[PDB]
């Protein structure tokens, strides 16, 4: 009964949606070398 | 009863002792600017223009009058040095016994409106209330703003009638009183024009004629009313400290940058002239043009003036004071006398070598001498066990070329390196520091005190308006909340807007 | 370019497959809404 | 005549007022469609 | 019902994050500032500017990252994306900078977002503006140093670099260039800080030390509820206890409060002051006393004096890698050294 | 709605966070950063 | 040592100064009913 | 003529008496060494 | 109590986690491939371990003209073939 | 001059202690 | 309250206390000045600041 | 002297880059922060007892039996400020934490100072970054110790006379 997409909803992915893209990045950061 | 804080807030509902206040306040102001005005002129030595002029001399206020058109003294000198000119009534004295006048006619009319409080004006003719239109005042005071702005911009500035401002060349040489015309191009907007400062006097004071009138003919809308409080003299409060801390951040910014207003001749250079070398091109131009029409080395250097020389000296940089070091830049490292002529150092090679100038952040620095590629051909080392690079090993000697020491050439050590060392300040000079009892450490100038006043005021003003401007707007809670709160208002899931008692 | 392809590979198919099974509920939010 | 750091302002001038534009135009959409019951 | 009257409704409607008219200011400039820090640790160098690396993509750690300030050369630029030194180019502004001016100034406008929030939350649900009062220090402190100190310098460069140890950094070239902690005005910001971090330790503790006994368990968190309205704990025995170790107590809660609130808010005001000052390199270098003194009576030490020669070893020792753009060549016999080390 | 136990969610989740940043504090002693 | 002339009148006026607008309050308030 | 009824009067208790006293005598006390320098 | 559904009704569900178990991957792989396709060098302007220095150059390539800041970059960057 | 007054103001310090600790206004329980 | 000269001739000034006009009044007027004046501070900053560079604007000493 | 004591503590130790004395600091903007929150908030939501004209702390009487402010009022101003759940409903919670936070903090800038009186020292991030030639690429931690060596070699100036400083 509760809605889906709220304001709520948009704040918690506009941190959490880059914040995984990010730990990706620098999870394949461990594996460069020089 | 009150606390200690609020002793002044008995003014809030009484119009008359507060103009009554506000003209203290005027009398107290004006009455610092004559008082200033004149301990300044008991200390103001006026005899050289060129190395002690009022910006080595800690002159805050005589500044600002030469910058309107206050040249002379009733004594008979002019602050340019020009010798047999009569300022009239309006000397340096003329406008500080206007001060003292004004500020002890104020000072009555102070007292006056204190025992007359309690004038019909001051009455709403309706409840008979202690009621100011504040919408309106803002009209009035805006109009006579405006007329005031136009007529400095359009009668003063312009030498219409009045005596222009001062003007200068880039290098603050030649400056002086001169009647300026409105620039309305782009370049109005150009800070360094002094033309904008006309031409931006002229349209802001029509538009404060134009908008002072609107302010005076239309009534505030009702959401406006209501938003702003404009019933309540603290909202008035709140907006002017806000504008004010706005105009602070403006004139430390232009005073710390330089602009029109802010002349080198009359508050000294600013850092980023140091910082830039803006002095040092000027004058290798100046030699170069000399050099390349056949001058010989002494000839060129000799053609430099001291004025110009002395601007290129770290000394005058307005970024190497101290908080504590009181006083005018005279106390640090003295009066100066003469220039001592350009130190060009040279190892036992022949080569030209240059004094690595000191940077304003360090309150001390190495004394590193490099070719004109910047290596490194001659230091004053720390440790001397392992130095190569030292004086006594490159055969460095110092020669001078015009000012005090001009075609002499020195070579001992102890000498030609008590010369490098005054050479990371730029142009070296000779100082007087037997008068004052100079200690040597550098001071800043009145540029850098008032750039230094006016942020600080400009941060505190900030709280003021944020403290006034919350006051205003929670004016019925600030004894407390109310003690009826309802919990509905501040608990979640009961209202649908926040404090909305009808979205429930 | 096609590594702009590749980095937005992974970020388009997973959008796909969460407005696909959303949308019988994310419809619903909005037609209440009307 | 336009220099290029005035077209640059212009470009500047412009895109904020498409930022601030777009999200007015969505808050007051969103706001009309999502009012509240009184 | 106008279009102002139902967006406002919208902004103030009770929802899990309150957005406001504020919001509209606070939440993209707060978004983006801290976005921005992100993205420049993660991804974007110093090497054009400070001749760093500064990124995790470069190697460096939580500790190191930074967004360091743009070149000396850049002036107090505002560093536009789509200004004249990066002219619309995004790869050349993040190497020139433009993240450092563009996590500044979205930052401050996010500040001012911020308390602004606190004004609109409080004015509706009807307290007193108090924490928006308080939050004027943060905001002090953040536009003396991020703004006014390099304002008052040559350039962006000198301000603190948004990073732990470029923070660091910033730290130790206030002592060496600026003597910092010699000020009276920080001083009054450390009296501040330290008796703001008392207050908080002896009041928490002093509150959970004379609790009544308000129910059965040892565990005494379950012991309180919300919409009690007697105290929680005992003034009076507090009142006695204080007064007993210390001399002087608090008898008045709401002076209490009020004096949590004033302590660490004057303290930040007063080192802002501080560096307000440093920005046009007023500072509280020296003694001129003590160094008349030493300059002319060798056996003359103090504590200051040793301080003295400390502050020329970092500014020798430092300059020519935290100053690039000066070209410093300082040869291995000027630096300042004292024997064996 | 209360499918997954919130403890096993809390449990995998702690776990993922631990991975990633031993992940991290092995890559500070490999390749970039490491001084080798 | 040798110290700013002023600096004994500085500090005497900066401690005697808000030193007795404190003490001229606090008297006046104890000598109300 | 008639009084002013916007006068009030002003307090200040012993407490902030001793408070007062103790920040002008600690403010004496850090910048003395300034004012002497 | 604001009306939104509870976070922890959320994450307990198990539609939540058909969502996510896809496009949580899906972004930290696109975060993974943004740097090991070596796109954020190219993006940012990141000297690869290779790109800080020409073979033989020991000085830093520092930025010192400010409108012109643009190019000494790009001259920076062509002295790196 | 200058330790005479820093002395000074340190031992009205320690006599505005004094007075605070044992003239203070009492607490009143009320 | 104490009638005087002045004060009668400045009793029209001060008649209208707590007038206003009805409802948003010319608040849209006043936001399109507000906004004109932002654009201006604007210009003028950048004018200073070195980002926008006009002919014939030297914002220099040298000019 | 206490200057002098850290920044030859930094020289030799490189205390910023150590954890226990960033958990310190920690421990202390966020005691001056959680003062001025704690402060503030209270203050904020005092209930109506006093008119303009006096003191609001009057409003409170030593000993009194009620709450002086409405906690309920500033737990609906901060939860709103930040959200719901970020905001102490208990004041035993809120109070046990505003001891525990400068107090654990302080904790551990205490065993900070007291573990690096054995020499081990915070963060040697020197030379950490290296390009594929093998040159090193400075750092932030890479000028931090420019500076902790310009103190290094300065400090006690005469008292050293061998090359490492042992103790
Ligand atoms: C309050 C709470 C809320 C906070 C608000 C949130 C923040 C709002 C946004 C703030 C953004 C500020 C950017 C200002 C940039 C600046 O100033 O930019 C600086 C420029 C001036 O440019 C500088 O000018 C210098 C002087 O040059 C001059 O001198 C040189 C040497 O002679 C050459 O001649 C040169 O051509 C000539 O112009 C150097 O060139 C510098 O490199 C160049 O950066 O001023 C200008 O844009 C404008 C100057 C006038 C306005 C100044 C007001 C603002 C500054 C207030 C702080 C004063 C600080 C004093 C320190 C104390
Ligand atoms: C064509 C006619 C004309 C001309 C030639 C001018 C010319 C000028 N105007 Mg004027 N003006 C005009 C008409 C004109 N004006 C009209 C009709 C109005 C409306 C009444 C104005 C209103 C106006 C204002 C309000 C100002 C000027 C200023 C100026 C000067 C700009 C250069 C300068 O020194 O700015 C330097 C100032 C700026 C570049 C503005 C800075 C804006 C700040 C940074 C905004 C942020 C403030 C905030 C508190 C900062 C806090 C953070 C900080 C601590 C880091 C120049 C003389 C400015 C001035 O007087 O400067 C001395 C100024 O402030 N004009
Ligand atoms: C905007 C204000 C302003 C500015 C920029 C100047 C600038 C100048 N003055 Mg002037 N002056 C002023 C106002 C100003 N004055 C006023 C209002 C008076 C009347 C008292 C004077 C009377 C005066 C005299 C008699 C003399 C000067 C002189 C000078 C020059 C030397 C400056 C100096 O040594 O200061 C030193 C500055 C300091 C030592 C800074 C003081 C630091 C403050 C007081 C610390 C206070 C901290 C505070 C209590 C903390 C509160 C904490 C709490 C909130 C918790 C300089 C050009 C001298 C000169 O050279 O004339 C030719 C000179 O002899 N001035
Ligand atoms: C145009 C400027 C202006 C004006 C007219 C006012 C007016 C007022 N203020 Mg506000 N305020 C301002 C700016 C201003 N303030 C600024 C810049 C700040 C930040 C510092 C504040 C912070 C502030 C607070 C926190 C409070 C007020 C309060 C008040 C009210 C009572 C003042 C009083 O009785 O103090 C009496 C003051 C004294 C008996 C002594 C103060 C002495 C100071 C600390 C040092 C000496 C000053 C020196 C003599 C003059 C320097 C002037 C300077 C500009 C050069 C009154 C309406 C009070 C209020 O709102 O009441 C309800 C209140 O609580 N103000
Ligand atoms: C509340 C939201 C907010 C605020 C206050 C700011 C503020 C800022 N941004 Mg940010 N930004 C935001 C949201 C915000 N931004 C969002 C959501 C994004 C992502 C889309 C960005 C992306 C962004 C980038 C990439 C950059 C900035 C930059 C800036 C700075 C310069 C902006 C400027 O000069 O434009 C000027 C425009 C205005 C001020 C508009 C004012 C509206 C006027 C008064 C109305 C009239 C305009 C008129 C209709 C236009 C017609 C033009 C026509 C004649 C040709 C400034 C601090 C720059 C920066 O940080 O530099 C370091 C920068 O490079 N912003
Ligand atoms: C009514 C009672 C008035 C009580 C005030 C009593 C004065 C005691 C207060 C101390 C005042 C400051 C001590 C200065 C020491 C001194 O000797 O100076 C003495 C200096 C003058 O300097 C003297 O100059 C002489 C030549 O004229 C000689 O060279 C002397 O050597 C030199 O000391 O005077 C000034 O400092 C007065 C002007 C102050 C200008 C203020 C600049 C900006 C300040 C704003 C910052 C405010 C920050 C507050 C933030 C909170
Ligand atoms: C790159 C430049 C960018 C600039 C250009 C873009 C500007 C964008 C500004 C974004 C401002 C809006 C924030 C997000 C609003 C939101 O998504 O939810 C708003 C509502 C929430 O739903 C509803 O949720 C409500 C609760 S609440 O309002 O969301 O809290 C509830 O009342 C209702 O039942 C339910 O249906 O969702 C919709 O109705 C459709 C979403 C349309 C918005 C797309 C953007
Ligand atoms: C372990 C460290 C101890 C934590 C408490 C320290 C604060 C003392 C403050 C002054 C006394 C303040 C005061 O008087 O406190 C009193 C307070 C409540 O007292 P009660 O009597 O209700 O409960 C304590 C006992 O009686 C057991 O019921 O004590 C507790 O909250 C104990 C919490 C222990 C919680 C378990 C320990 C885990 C917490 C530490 C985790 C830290 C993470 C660090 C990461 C860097
Ligand atoms: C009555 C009369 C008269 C007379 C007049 C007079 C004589 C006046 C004077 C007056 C005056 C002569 C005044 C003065 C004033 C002053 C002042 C007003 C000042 C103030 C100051 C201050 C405020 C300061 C402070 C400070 C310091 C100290 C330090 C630093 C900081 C500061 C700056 C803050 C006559 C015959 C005409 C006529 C009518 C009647
Ligand atoms: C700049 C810019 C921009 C923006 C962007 C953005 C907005 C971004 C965002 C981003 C983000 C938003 C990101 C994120 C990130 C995150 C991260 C990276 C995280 C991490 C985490 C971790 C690592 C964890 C850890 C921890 C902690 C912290 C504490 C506790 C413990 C632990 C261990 C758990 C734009 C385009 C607009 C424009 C142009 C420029
Ligand atoms: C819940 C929770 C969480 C999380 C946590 C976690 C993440 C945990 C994990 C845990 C774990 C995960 C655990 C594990 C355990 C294990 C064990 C305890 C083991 C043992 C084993 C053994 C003992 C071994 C033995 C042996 C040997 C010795 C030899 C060979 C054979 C064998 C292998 C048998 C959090 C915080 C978020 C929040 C709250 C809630
Ligand atoms: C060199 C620094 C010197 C700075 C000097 C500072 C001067 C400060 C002046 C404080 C003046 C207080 O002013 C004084 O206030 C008190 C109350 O507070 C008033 O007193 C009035 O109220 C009280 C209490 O209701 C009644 O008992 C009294 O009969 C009545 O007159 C005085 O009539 C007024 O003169
Ligand atoms: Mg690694």
């Amino acid at each position: 009964s509760y809605p889906i997409f709220t304001v709520r909803w948009v704040a918690v992915h506009t941190l959490a949606v880059p914040t995984i893209f990010f730990l990706g990045a620098i999870a394949a950061m461990q594996f460069i070398q020089r | 009863g009150l606390p200690w804080y609020r002793v002044h807030t008995v003014l809030i509902n009484d119009p008359g002792r507060l103009i009554a206040a506000h003209l203290m306040h005027t009398a107290l102001v004006a009455g610092w600017a004559g008082s200033m005005a004149l301990y300044e002129l008991a200390t103001f030595d006026p005899s050289d223009p060129v190395l002690n002029p009022m910006w080595r001399q800690g002159m805050f206020v005589l500044p600002f009058m030469a910058r309107l058109g206050v040249t002379g003294s009733w004594s008979g000198w002019s602050i340019t040095g020009e010798t047999g000119i009569d300022p009239g009534f309006w000397s340096f004295e003329g406008v500080a016994l206007a001060h003292i006048v004004l500020s002890g006619l104020l000072f009555l009319a102070a007292c006056w409106h204190w025992v007359y409080w309690d004038l019909e004006l001051f009455r709403d003719p309706r409840t008979g209330e202690p009621a100011l239109d504040l919408p309106k005042m803002f009209g009035i005071h805006l109009f006579l703003a405006g007329l005031l702005c136009f007529g400095f911009g359009a009668f003063h500035l312009t030498g219409l009638f009045g005596p222009g401002m001062w003007v200068s060349d880039p290098y603050g040489l030649t400056g002086s009183v001169q009647p300026v015309a409105p620039e309305w191009g782009p370049d109005g907007f150009n800070p360094y024009n002094p033309g904008g400062v006309v031409a931006h006097h002229i349209a802001a004071g029509i538009v404060g004629i134009i908008a002072g009138l609107f302010h005076i003919l239309v009534r505030p809308p009702q959401r406006l009313y209501k938003a702003l409080r404009m019933g309540n003299i603290e909202t008035v409060l709140s907006s002017s400290i806000a504008a004010v801390f706005f105009a602070a951040f403006v004139v430390a910014g232009t005073m710390w940058y330089g602009s029109a207003t802010t002349p080198i001749e009359l508050f000294g250079p600013t850092r980023y002239q140091w910082d830039s070398s803006y002095f040092q091109q000027e004058i290798n131009r100046r030699v170069q043009a000399s050099l390349a029409s056949g001058a010989t080395l002494e000839e060129a250097w000799s053609a430099i003036p001291e004025k110009l020389a002395f601007y290129d000296y770290i000394g005058n940089n307005p970024a190497k004071g101290g908080l504590f070091r009181t006083g005018p830049m005279n106390k640090g490292d003295g009066i100066a006398q003469a220039w001592k002529g350009h130190a060009v150092f040279r190892n036992k090679e022949g080569e030209e070598l240059f004094v690595r100038r000191m940077p304003a952040f360090f309150e001390s620095f190495p004394v590193i001498l490099t070719d004109k590629n910047g290596v490194v051909k001659a230091d004053i080392p720390f440790r001397r066990a392992e130095s190569k690079y030292s004086f006594e090993q490159q055969g460095v000697t110092v020669s001078f070329y015009g000012g005090e020491l001009n075609g002499q050439t020195f070579t001992d050590p102890p000498t030609v390196k008590s010369y490098a060392r005054k050479a990371i300040f730029g142009e070296i000079f000779e100082f007087d520091t037997e008068t004052l009892n100079s200690d040597g450490i550098f001071r800043t100038s009145p540029r850098g005190w008032f750039t230094f006043a006016h942020a600080v005021f400009a941060l505190l003003f900030f709280f003021g308006h944020i403290w006034h401007g919350a006051r205003t707007l929670f004016r019925d809670v600030f004894s407390g909340i109310d003690p009826e709160l309802s919990p509905e208002q501040v608990e979640w899931g009961f209202y649908q807007k926040v404090g909305d008692v009808t979205t429930r | 370019d096609w590594r702009v392809l590749v980095v937005l590979l992974p970020v388009l198919l997973a959008a796909g497959w969460a407005v696909r099974n959303i949308l019988p509920y994310a419809v619903k939010q909005v037609q209440k809404l009307l | 005549t336009i220099t290029p750091s005035l077209k640059g302002f212009f470009i500047g001038l412009l895109s904020g007022a498409v930022v601030l534009g777009l999200t007015f135009a969505v808050l007051i959409a969103i706001s009309q469609i999502d009012k509240v019951q009184r | 019902r106008g279009w102002f009257d139902i967006l406002d409704d919208w902004l103030k409607r009770d929802r899990f994050v309150f957005v406001g008219w504020s919001g509209i200011l606070l939440f993209p400039c707060a978004y983006l500032a801290l976005g921005g820090w992100l993205t420049g640790t993660t991804f974007v160098t110093s090497w054009y500017t400070h001749g760093l690396a500064s990124s995790y993509l470069e190697g460096c750690n939580f500790l190191t990252v930074a967004v360091s300030t743009p070149a000396n050369s850049m002036g107090h630029s505002l560093l536009l994306l789509w200004g004249p030194e990066a002219q619309g180019d995004f790869t050349r502004w993040c190497q020139l900078g433009g993240l450092w001016t563009f996590i500044a100034l979205h930052g401050a406008f996010g500040l001012i977002g911020f308390m602004l929030r606190q004004f609109e939350i409080a004015r509706l649900v009807g307290v007193r503006p108090y924490n928006a009062i308080a939050f004027s220090a943060p905001i002090a402190v953040f536009v003396s140093v991020f703004l006014i100190y390099p304002l008052g310098q040559s350039s962006w460069f000198f301000a603190p670099s948004f990073g732990v140890a470029a923070i660091f950094r910033f730290l130790l070239f206030f002592q060496g260039f600026h003597n910092w902690t010699l000020n009276p005005f920080h001083m009054m910001g450390v009296a501040g800080v330290l008796g703001g971090a008392l207050l908080c330790a002896i009041h928490g503790a002093t509150v959970e030390n004379t609790l009544f006994q308000d129910g059965e368990g040892a565990s005494t968190f379950r012991a309180f509820n919300p919409t009690q309205a007697e105290e929680t704990y005992s003034m009076v025995t507090a009142n006695r206890f204080w007064s007993q170790i210390f001399g002087i107590a608090f008898s008045n809660k709401r002076w209490l409060h009020f004096f949590m609130l004033f302590v660490p808010v004057t303290g930040l005001w007063m080192s802002a002051i501080g560096v307000v000052g440093l920005a046009l390199n007023l500072r509280s270098y020296d003694f001129i006393s003590q160094e008349i003194r030493a300059a002319e009576d060798p056996e003359f030490e103090t504590f200051y004096t040793k301080n003295l020669l400390l502050n020329e070893g970092i500014r020798a020792w430092m300059a020519p890698q935290d100053q690039p753009h000066e070209n410093f060549v300082f040869p291995e016999e000027v630096l300042p050294r004292g024997n064996a080390l | 709605g209360g499918r997954i136990p919130l403890w096993i969610v809390a449990t995998v989740a702690g776990m993922g966070v631990i991975v990633i940043v031993g992940l991290f504090f092995y890559g500070a002693y490999a390749g970039l950063g490491s001084s080798l | 040592m040798e110290v700013n002339q002023l600096g004994l009148i500085a500090t005497a006026l900066f401690v005697l100064v808000p030193s007795v607008f404190l003490i001229i309050l606090y008297v006046q308030t104890e000598s109300q009913q | 003529m008639e009084p002013n009824p916007n006068r009030q009067p002003v307090e200040l208790n012993r407490t902030s008496l001793y408070l007062g006293l103790l920040l002008i005598l600690v403010l004496a006390l850090l910048f003395s060494s300034y004012f002497f320098n | 109590t604001t009306g939104e559904r509870p976070f922890s009704d959320i994450i307990t569900s198990v539609r939540y986690w058909v969502i996510h178990s896809i496009t949580i991957p899906a972004l930290f792989i696109a975060g993974w491939l943004f740097v090991s396709t070596g796109l954020a060098y190219d993006v940012f302007g990141t000297p690869r371990p290779d790109s800080y220095y020409a073979q033989e150059q020991r000085s830093i390539p520092l930025v010192t003209d400010r409108f012109e800041a643009k190019q000494q970059v790009e001259t920076f960057l062509e002295q790196l073939k | 001059m200058e330790t005479i007054t820093y002395v000074f103001i340190f031992a009205c310090i320690i006599a505005l202690f004094f007075f605070a600790i044992f003239f203070r206004e009492p607490p009143r329980i009320t | 309250a104490r009638r005087t000269w002045l004060g009668d001739i400045l009793r029209p000034l001060n008649s209208e206390y707590g007038k206003v006009a009805p409802g948003w009044g010319t608040t849209p007027l006043m936001a399109v000045f507000m906004g004109l004046f932002l654009v201006f501070l604007l210009i003028i900053l950048e004018i200073y600041n070195s980002t926008l560079i006009l002919d014939g604007v030297n914002v220099s000493w040298k000019a | 002297g206490t200057f002098n004591f850290m920044i030859v503590f930094q020289a030799e130790h490189n205390i910023l880059m150590h954890p226990f004395h960033q958990l310190g600091v920690a421990g202390v903007f966020g005691g001056a922060l959680f003062c001025a929150m704690h402060g503030s908030l209270v203050t904020s939501s005092l209930i109506r007892e006093t008119t303009e004209t006096e003191s609001a702390n009057y409003g409170y009487k030593f000993g009194q039996e009620e709450e002086t402010y409405n906690i309920v009022a500033a737990h609906g101003y901060f939860g709103r400020l930040i959200f719901q759940y970020a905001s102490f409903n208990n004041s035993r919670s809120l109070h046990f934490f505003l001891a525990a936070w400068p107090v654990v903090g302080v904790w551990f800038a205490a065993l900070g100072i007291s573990t690096m009186a054995f020499n081990l020292n915070g963060f040697n991030f020197n030379h950490s970054v290296i390009d594929a030639k093998g040159n090193v690429i400075n750092t932030w931690a890479d000028i931090i110790n420019r500076a902790n060596l310009g103190m290094e070699v300065m400090h006690e100036r005469n008292a050293h006379n061998f090359p490492l400083d042992l103790a």
